[PDB]
């Protein structure tokens, strides 16, 4: 029954829910992205206002849409579900018909189609959610990292980071990422992905994850130490000085 | 038309928030505080009775902790008549899951399945959500004891030990200051007692104005087992641990 | 607020005088017809210098012998293309022949006014109008090469040459001079190049800016950044001749 | 064709003095073809147990099915599902799907926890409630069954007794009919504590 | 045409109260009193027939009314919304319960499906909550006699005794008073009918007094005999005459 | 019918699976592998109707799929066989069903045993330490009756399904080109590729 | 009368000319290929409605493809549509047996047989219709991976030849493609009615036949 | 007053108007001015083209619907696309089970019954477009007024537009001479230019500029655009 548009165009020809989705997006916990020469990483900042939390059951940042993609977020938790339980049914659905996993470009540009409709369709606010989409095509070894947002619109990037603060670590970014060069080795890609939340989360082992995504379906996600070392050496790259 | 008397419950406000969630989220921190607490070799529920009489029968009462499964309970905060919609949702799925596959659900599948059916009431149907947060307290044979919480807003999260409704800041404080990982269920009771005591806003903490269940391996066994206390063993628990 | 399809006092409707606006914001995209073809350029205008420039497809290929240019709300012309597409190919289906510019236009312009709450017509099921221009370019044998302008209020007119985006009141000013009937397909192409470099914010370079176009004989072709690069290098040495 | 003689197999229940028994053979057949010697077709929810002879597929779904509703029962009315209730729960199930019906023989057996009264019935694979004081039978071998019964049985008999003659029954029943056997079952039914024996049977 | 109100008509305040919830409760605040007592062996719901007009033919109006044999209900507030809410609390009672377990449900469940119909009126599209409380008296075999409170909310809570109406604050004090677990029906029937007295403002006699009682199974009442398990049905409301006799021993 | 064949031993589900694909009067195909990897430790072996018989694997192994990547965990063969079960139970009272019948070999690695379950078109589900579909199994249950021991190694069990597979060559009037076969034990699914003469 | 084989230099692909109702010879100069883009065929056996009208759709659902996705279809994907349209339409009546024949960079050259009965096949050699038997007679037995260009055209019009002889329900002309790297090239039309005692000399074979 | 009265089309005013349909109607009047006109053999349409830019084409203005019958439009085309495929259909339903040419007078209860329920349900919107449409049936030359507020009026001339007001009081002192241009459809188009040219004022009319359509006793309605109405300007 419910068919109320609630995305219309405003006079100086804005839609303001798609407008305020954004703004949900920018309250939410930072998450950037970087891709090397031969892998890519995502790297998302924990809260700290409430700890006392179960770490092994609570919901992770970085979800795994097949075996070779990954979608980390910055918004609204719960509307993030509803995007990923969508893109992973379209994994299986593409493997089903055209039997070959999906390329990151194809499911990227299934969920900007998602978000997108729920900006023109009544009785439905659009996504309070922006996705960074990073993984590898079926046996190709040329890193794929893709962005969307609540409007639909998608675009690949060399690196990028959405939420709160991603404004400042953008800045660091843009002028710390070569294309002549990017990231030649998975170490060096992971400290470059660090450095750029360092800016943001103040001080941060159990407040920084990080997942390295390699070609052929190879995702591992880092635990605290490993993390916890990347963060040892980069104070001490700083005090000699 | 119809279009001047919609409240648009499902919109965003100029700073990115959900009208509606927040409102609700306002609504269920004036309820009775429920408090989830993890141990090693079990999970507490406690919940307090918002308002009661001499005469409210205590015996055949049950607003505040209800059981979804036999290794699965929930204690609510918020509006009892919204919570039972959501429980008896709760039990299907779950007699749905065990019906298809010959086993009993994952605690976080069935959390997941509620989680989601609230964060449909925040983005499409034009209806109101549930003002009703929950602590799951469950186990399963992949990650044990397990203890979540939900909201209005759809959004769940895993806990050592956490409270819902009222004096939520103040009953966090107290939990953070005396919770320790290698905790006994015996310690979890007491701590969840003394906890509540504290954040009442009442004269005392009696046993009329309390709801009590703890998940338990019983060790002449080897299988789970839920209790929730009748009045008279709540009244006892409470002179052990020196409320009297 | 009041109703979506409602109309103001002047004899217009609101929602798609104010979508015209969101129109005014995109970037530019500029068309030109010749006897020897139609180019379709479009002003990339990346928000940073991290993002992938040629990942920004705002010309996409409808049929063989048609191709589009787009401006506004980018992401609201995926579902029209789709239609665009499904129409071309399933008209092929039905007649074993390519579907004329002109007809594959309208079909696109009866998406455009399927807005409302229900409105006593049809099912038109779509919340707002199109936040979106696109500037539909190709060739048939019936009426030869042909520009068509594609609004979200469902009417569209044919053009010897158009802009679209930001920029569109000063280029169109200087197309309306330039544009003459006995234009070659070279000459077309440093004219936008040219319009567009005045037009865009940055300097125009191959990366932030993409020609393309549709002859008979080759079809409808996105010109790679190779062959874009030495048209922006021929334009400057014949602008610093005179 | 015929649903109900595909697979094979047989359920008899019986009343004695504050106890029941209800039995079954073990044989999952596909025609003359014996596939499983394993195939149990008595099922408990709380302190009610149903047999289901015929179409070994809705056999098994009426299980699940009765799992699944007494399950959210218990839930709901903080209580076990008593014989009576679960009778009728049975009976209007299967009426339920009148037009296009599950090929099966439902036998209910158990106590009544507040009364004490052992209680039986059986049911037409549309839910037609049978409720004999003495016995109720089943399966593809049921004629044989009846004819056992009727001869064997009377009122009163213990435990250990009534044993005996659900044994006999079941047996000399199923050594008659080419889709029933292959092993058998025997539950005895108390108030307090419920035994099950495995029976030595003919393996042909 | 068509019911294009397929939005809430009850949302959440930023102070997090459901108004139209709140002024149901203040619809059911001015309602007449009726108020319920539970026995050891029984239990009583009682309230005053308010007639219009004296023309008003009292008895045609069933503010008391039965549920199932063993269930019945009273009701302060909006008397059509009571009214269609009992049609419809009589025919869950059949659907959801009898034509699958061939018995009546037990008074807390019946009680749940009152609950719930309530709920969906504070939520479904294009309606507003219903203007009553209701309070629910009943026996069934494993939970013995009970006495229940349904709130427009759809909240319930079980009562030794309780009050909602005009005179609930102060129908309430008494009760508290004169309660004890040992109370036999006769004892309650006569709590009830003092606790009634301070209510009412005219006349207090049978006419003016509609009170049910649930209690022992009644055979004479029962249409049939010849089946030995049925003994028939323990609500039973009280005549004009047998309210009248036991208002002499007050 | 096509040849299905499955027996568990100690530590291994081995299913057996005939190569030939025949429309008619022609041998169309030599080579067929009618099993569909479910999970990395549960395999499905398939038999029955032209169409539905691959639309049906192909359609239960996305599903799996799918709970596989959005728990991040592999089901029991127990679940996967049940889940199987209960679809093809809806499938037999639909307008068109899927007539397919199906064996499940699977290893339990919380159980550390394995299991084979066979279930036929109408959603009749059973364990068994050996199975067979079609015609198949009133050959091979009276000589595994005969030669089977539930301690035997997988080397012993791959020696009494070349003990099934001759006596099908021999009495059987359907050439089915051979089979393939294929092992399900702690380490996964592996394919003995030499049975041609082993 | 089709066929489809695979050999060192491609896939060869040929199909007789012949359309009947019943016993009544409709036509003798029918195409049973439908080329649905320069390196992907599909023959056509069966209903001739049914695979004229659904091989016609598959040729514009392989367009769709190209224009959503900017990269050719793979000869997998292209027959698993073919199969799943089929597949919908089962127990209705439809009547086709079809071989989906391309070359991908990533696959190679391919062959998917596919039927109205829903059976979707990957393989070397098939052989399609009521001739299909006379057609693997000769194809079989004459058959190497290792055969030129110029024989394996020569053995894939002579194994229709053979079963335009020998089947009643096939003839006219066989049509002859080759399909590379560089895609599919056609190689004639070759009339049985001058074909037959062309081969007969010059092969010494039909002995059977008074000439 | 009416800023309180002007929400949706489901609303009267105190004084008893529907802004919605008034507002609807001024789409109209800001349309570029289109004439019709009949003898008791011949009806014409005579429009003005409109071009966004010298560079845009001049929209087209005149849409045929059967053999016998067409009009020319006035404010949004889409509306006119709309309310011309509903007269398509119903001249071709007419066609096809009756074997019988829908009817002029006809043809115009049919369209002011699809206006009209649009202005009495809520969520709807007017049409925005005025119709001329001519014909030639059973009973001769017919021209018809359509108005979005469903009313339709029968007439021997008239325009509709930006300054048709010129056209309209030059037609209705013209009268008696145009109605008597029998079996001379040259002379009565030629009336009809001269008729357009008195509700110019910003150029005067060209080549690429000019549409007309003709129907009558012996004439197909067939359209005339560019060269071929060189020779009435
Ligand atoms: C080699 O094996 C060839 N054998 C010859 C032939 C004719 O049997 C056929 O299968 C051929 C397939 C080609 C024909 C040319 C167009 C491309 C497809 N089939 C026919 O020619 C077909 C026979 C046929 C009829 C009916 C059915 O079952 C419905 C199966 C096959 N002929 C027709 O369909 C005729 C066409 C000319 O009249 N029409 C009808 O049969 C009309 N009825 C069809 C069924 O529905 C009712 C109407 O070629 C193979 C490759
Ligand atoms: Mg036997
Ligand atoms: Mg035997
Ligand atoms: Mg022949």
């Amino acid at each position: 029954g419910y068919d109320r548009a609630l995305s219309i165009f405003s006079p100086d020809g804005h839609i303001f829910q798609v407008e305020y989705a954004l703004e949900a997006v920018k309250r939410g916990t930072c998450a950037v992205g970087v891709k090397g020469k031969n892998c890519v990483v995502l790297g998302c900042e924990r809260r700290s206002t409430l700890k006392l939390q179960d770490t092994r059951i609570t919901p992770s940042k970085v979800s795994k849409i097949d075996s070779h993609v990954v979608l980390s977020f910055s918004g609204l938790n719960a509307d993030s579900r509803i995007l990923i339980e969508k893109a992973r049914v379209e994994a299986q659905s593409h493997r089903l018909t055209l039997e070959d996993p999906v390329t990151v470009e194809y499911l990227t540009r299934y969920v900007a189609g998602v978000q997108q409709r729920y900006t023109q369709s009544g009785g439905v606010r659009p996504f309070g959610v922006s996705t960074l989409i990073a993984g590898f095509d079926p046996r190709d070894d040329e890193p794929k990292l893709y962005q969307t947002e609540p409007s639909g619109i998608y675009s690949s990037w060399s690196a990028q980071t959405i939420g709160r603060n991603s404004k400042t670590v953008r800045e660091f970014l843009e002028k710390n990422y070569d294309r002549k060069e990017p990231p030649a080795t998975v170490e060096e890609c992971v400290k470059l992905t660090v450095r750029s939340l360092l800016e943001v989360v103040q001080t941060g082992a159990k407040n920084i994850e990080i997942t390295v995504v390699k070609p052929d379906s190879d995702i591992v996600a880092l635990s605290s130490e490993e993390i916890n070392q990347y963060v040892t050496q980069i104070e001490q790259e700083k005090q000699e000085q | 038309g119809s279009r001047r008397y919609d409240s648009r419950t499902t919109i965003f406000s100029p700073e990115g928030r959900l009208y509606q969630v927040e409102y609700a989220l306002e609504s269920i921190s004036h309820a009775g505080t429920a408090i989830g607490i993890m141990a090693s070799d079990g999970i507490v529920l406690a919940a307090e009775r918002k308002v009661t009489s001499t005469l409210l029968e205590q015996d055949t009462s049950t607003e505040k902790l209800y059981k979804l499964n036999d290794k699965i309970a929930v204690a609510v905060a918020g509006l009892t008549a919204d919570a039972e919609i959501l429980i008896n949702t709760a039990r299907i799925h779950a007699q749905n899951y065990l019906k298809t596959y010959n086993e009993d659900i994952p605690v976080e599948i069935l959390v997941r399945r509620l989680s989601d059916i609230k964060q449909g009431y925040t983005q499409h149907g034009g209806l109101r959500p549930f003002g009703v947060s929950f602590i799951y307290a469950g186990y399963d044979d992949r990650y044990g004891y397990q203890l979540y919480t939900s909201n209005p807003s759809g959004n769940y999260t895993g806990w050592k030990a956490i409270s819902v409704g009222a004096n939520t800041s103040a009953a966090q404080t107290l939990l953070q200051m005396d919770y320790k990982d290698d905790m006994k269920v015996d310690d979890a009771i007491e701590l969840a007692l003394k906890t509540l005591s504290k954040t009442t806003d009442s004269s005392a903490l009696t046993y009329d104005r309390l709801e009590f269940a703890t998940i338990r391996k019983g060790a002449n066994d080897g299988e789970v087992y839920q209790k929730i206390f009748k009045p008279q063993e709540i009244k006892d628990i409470l002179v052990k641990t020196g409320i009297t | 607020d009041r109703g979506v399809s409602t109309f103001s006092p002047e004899g217009r409707l609101f929602q798609v005088e104010y979508s015209l606006e969101a129109i005014k914001l995109g970037s530019t995209a500029i068309g030109i017809a010749t006897k020897e073809g139609v180019v379709l350029g479009v002003e990339k205008r990346a928000t940073s210098p991290l993002l992938e420039s040629d990942s920004i497809e705002k010309i996409v290929e409808i049929d063989r012998h048609i191709g589009c240019a787009m401006s506004g709300l980018t992401a609201d012309a995926r579902s029209m293309i789709e239609h665009a597409r499904t129409a071309a190919v399933t008209h092929n289906l039905y007649y074993d022949e390519d579907i004329n510019v002109e007809s594959l236009t309208q079909s696109v312009c009866d998406l455009a006014l399927r807005f409302g709450e229900g409105a006593s017509g049809e099912e038109r099921l779509m919340s707002r109008p199109f936040g979106v221009a696109l500037l539909i370019a190709g060739h048939d044998a019936d009426d030869g090469y042909q520009l068509f302008h594609a609004e979200p209020s469902g009417t569209f007119y044919r053009y010897n040459a158009k802009a679209i985006g930001s920029g569109s009141e000063g280029a169109q000013a200087e197309l309306l001079n330039e544009w003459h009937s006995s234009l070659t397909l070279k000459e077309a192409e440093l004219l936008v190049l040219k319009i567009l470099k005045q037009v865009m914010e940055e300097k125009l370079d191959e990366n932030n800016a993409q020609l393309s176009c549709i002859t008979k004989q080759d079809g409808f072709k996105i010109y790679d950044n190779e062959k874009t690069a030495e048209l922006i290098k021929e334009l400057k040495e014949k602008e610093a001749a005179e | 064709s015929d649903p109900s003689s595909i697979n094979g197999g047989i359920v008899v229940a019986m009343t004695g003095k504050d106890c029941v028994a209800i039995a079954c053979d073990l044989r999952l057949g596909s025609q003359s073809l014996g596939v499983s010697n394993k195939f149990e077709k008595i099922f408990h929810y709380g302190h009610v147990f149903l047999g289901i002879t015929g179409l070994a597929t809705d056999v098994t779904t009426l299980n699940e099915m009765f799992r699944y509703k007494t399950n959210l029962y218990k839930l709901k009315e903080e209580r076990a599902i008593e014989p009576e209730t679960f009778t009728q729960l049975v009976s209007s199930s299967l009426y339920e799907r009148r037009f296009g019906p599950y090929f099966v023989g439902p036998v209910v057996a158990g106590i009544n926890s507040k009364s004490g009264k052992p209680f039986i019935a059986g049911f037409d694979l549309i839910g037609c409630i049978d409720e004999a004081k003495d016995f109720i039978v089943s399966g593809t071998a049921s004629d044989q069954l009846f004819g056992m019964c009727e001869s064997l049985y009377e009122p009163n008999l213990e435990p250990e007794d009534l044993f005996e003659t659900i044994s006999q029954a079941l047996l000399n029943a199923a050594d008659r009919d080419a889709l029933s056997g292959w092993g058998a079952v025997v539950y005895i039914i108390k108030k307090d504590e419920v035994v099950k024996r495995y029976l030595k049977m003919r393996q042909d | 045409m068509t019911d294009r109100y397929s939005f809430s008509l009850t949302t959440f305040s930023p102070s997090g109260k459901l108004g139209q919830i709140d002024y149901a409760l203040t619809a059911v605040k001015q309602g007449v009193t009726s108020l319920g007592i539970k026995a050891t062996n029984g239990v009583v719901i009682a309230t005053e027939k308010k007639s219009s007009s004296p023309l008003a033919m009292s008895e045609t109006l069933s503010k008391v009314s039965l549920l199932t044999p063993d269930i019945g209900a009273v009701y302060s507030g909006m008397g059509p919304d009571y009214r269609v809410l009992v049609d419809k609390s009589r025919k869950v009672a059949h659907t959801s319960y009898k034509r699958i377990y061939g018995e009546y449900p037990p008074t807390k469940l019946l009680v749940s499906e009152v609950a719930k119909i309530m709920q969906e009126a504070t939520q479904s599209g294009g309606v507003r909550p219903f203007g009553v409380s209701l309070l629910i008296a009943g026996h069934d075999e494993f939970n013995g006699f009970s006495l229940y409170q349904v709130d427009p909310s759809g909240s319930y809570f079980p009562w030794k005794a309780t009050a909602i109406g005009k005179g609930s604050v102060a129908a309430k004090t008494f009760l508290e008073k004169r309660w004890n677990d040992e109370l036999e029906l006769e004892d309650a029937i006569h709590i009830a009918l003092l606790t009634l007295k301070e209510s009412v403002e005219g006349e207090f006699n049978g006419d003016t007094i509609e009170l049910a009682i649930i209690g022992d199974e009644n055979p004479d009442l029962l249409g049939y005999t010849g089946i030995p398990t049925d003994k028939g049905p323990r609500f039973r409301k009280l005549t004009s005459q047998e309210i009248n006799d036991r208002l002499e021993a007050l | 019918m096509d040849i299905i064949l499955g027996i568990r031993v100690q530590d291994s589900v081995i299913l057996a699976s005939s190569k030939a694909v025949t429309r008619g009067i022609s041998v169309l195909k030599d080579s067929d592998d009618k099993t569909r990897q479910l999970s990395p430790h549960t395999l499905m072996s398939f038999a029955g109707e032209a169409g539905d018989t691959v639309q049906f694997a192909e359609y239960i192994q996305a599903n799996i799929q799918l709970y596989s990547i959005r728990e991040d965990y592999e089901l029991s063969p127990q679940a996967v066989s049940s889940f199987v079960r209960q679809e093809l139970a809806k499938s037999i009272r639909s307008r068109r069903p899927y007539q397919v019948n199906v064996l499940i070999g699977g290893y339990d690695k919380k159980k550390n045993k394995p299991e084979l379950y066979q279930i036929d078109y109408l959603g009749t589900k059973v364990e068994l330490p050996y199975g067979a579909h079609g015609y198949s199994g009133f050959y091979t249950f009276s000589l595994l009756d005969h030669h089977y021991r539930p301690d035997m190694t997988t080397e012993e069990g791959l020696d009494l399904l070349k003990l099934c597979v001759q006596e099908l060559e021999k009495r059987m009037p359907m050439d089915f080109k051979g089979v393939i076969v294929k092992i399900v034990d702690k380490d996964g699914i592996r394919q003995v590729d030499d049975f041609q003469a082993q | 009368t089709t066929l489809a084989f695979r050999f060192q230099g491609g896939i060869i692909v040929a199909v007789d000319s012949r359309a009947t109702a019943g016993n009544w010879v409709a036509s003798q100069t029918v195409k049973k290929v439908i080329e649905i883009n320069p390196f992907l065929l599909g023959t056509m056996a069966g209903g001739a409605a049914d695979c004229q009208f659904w091989e016609t759709w598959l040729g514009s659902q392989c367009r769709l493809h190209e224009l959503r996705e900017k990269e050719r279809i793979s000869v997998a994907a292209a027959s698993k549509i073919l199969s799943n349209l089929v597949y919908q339409y089962k127990g209705a009546g439809l009547s086709m047996g079809t071989m989906i024949c391309g070359y991908t960079r990533k696959e190679g050259p391919t062959i998917y047989y596919v039927d109205s009965d829903g059976t979707r096949l990957k393989g070397d050699i098939f052989c399609v219709g009521s001739g299909q038997t006379f057609a693997y007679g000769v194809l079989d037995s004459n058959y190497k991976w290792d055969l030129s260009v110029e024989d394996a055209l020569y053995l894939g019009k002579r194994s229709i030849l053979a079963a335009a002889h020998r089947d009643a329900y096939s003839g006219g002309s066989v049509n002859l493609y080759h399909v590379t790297e560089d895609g599919w090239i056609y190689h004639g039309n070759h009339d049985v009615g001058e074909l037959f005692w062309k081969v007969k000399e010059e092969e010494g074979s039909f002995n059977n036949v008074i000439g | 007053f009416r800023n309180n009265y002007d929400g949706d089309t489901v609303t009267f005013s105190p004084t008893g108007r529907l802004f919605q349909v008034e507002y609807a109607l001024e789409a109209i009047k800001q349309g570029s001015v289109t004439v019709g006109l009949r003898s008791n053999t011949h009806a014409v349409l005579v429009a003005l083209k409109r071009n966004a830019d010298e560079l845009s084409s001049y929209q087209k203005k005149i849409i045929k619907c059967d053999e016998h019958m067409g009009l020319s439009l006035a404010g949004l085309a889409p509306d006119a696309r709309v309310l011309s495929n509903y007269l398509r259909q119903q001249c071709n339903y007419s066609s096809l089970v009756f074997n019988r040419k829908l009817a002029v007078e006809r043809a115009g209860h049919l369209l002011c019954d699809k206006a009209q329920k649009n202005t009495q349900s809520y969520g709807g919107r007017p049409y925005g477009v005025g119709l001329l449409i001519i014909g030639y049936d059973k009973s001769g030359a017919h021209l018809l007024e359509f108005q979005p507020s469903g009313n339709v009026t029968e007439l021997y001339g008239t325009a509709i537009g930006a300054r048709s007001q010129g056209a309209k009081t030059y037609l209705e002192r013209t009268l008696d001479t145009f109605i008597k241009i029998d079996g001379n459809p040259d002379e009565l188009i030629k009336a009809g230019v001269e008729a357009i040219s008195q509700s110019l004022r910003d150029e005067s009319l060209t080549v690429d500029n000019l549409s007309i359509a003709i129907v009558g006793k012996d004439t197909p309605f067939t359209i005339y655009d560019g060269e071929a109405v060189a020779k009435y300007i």
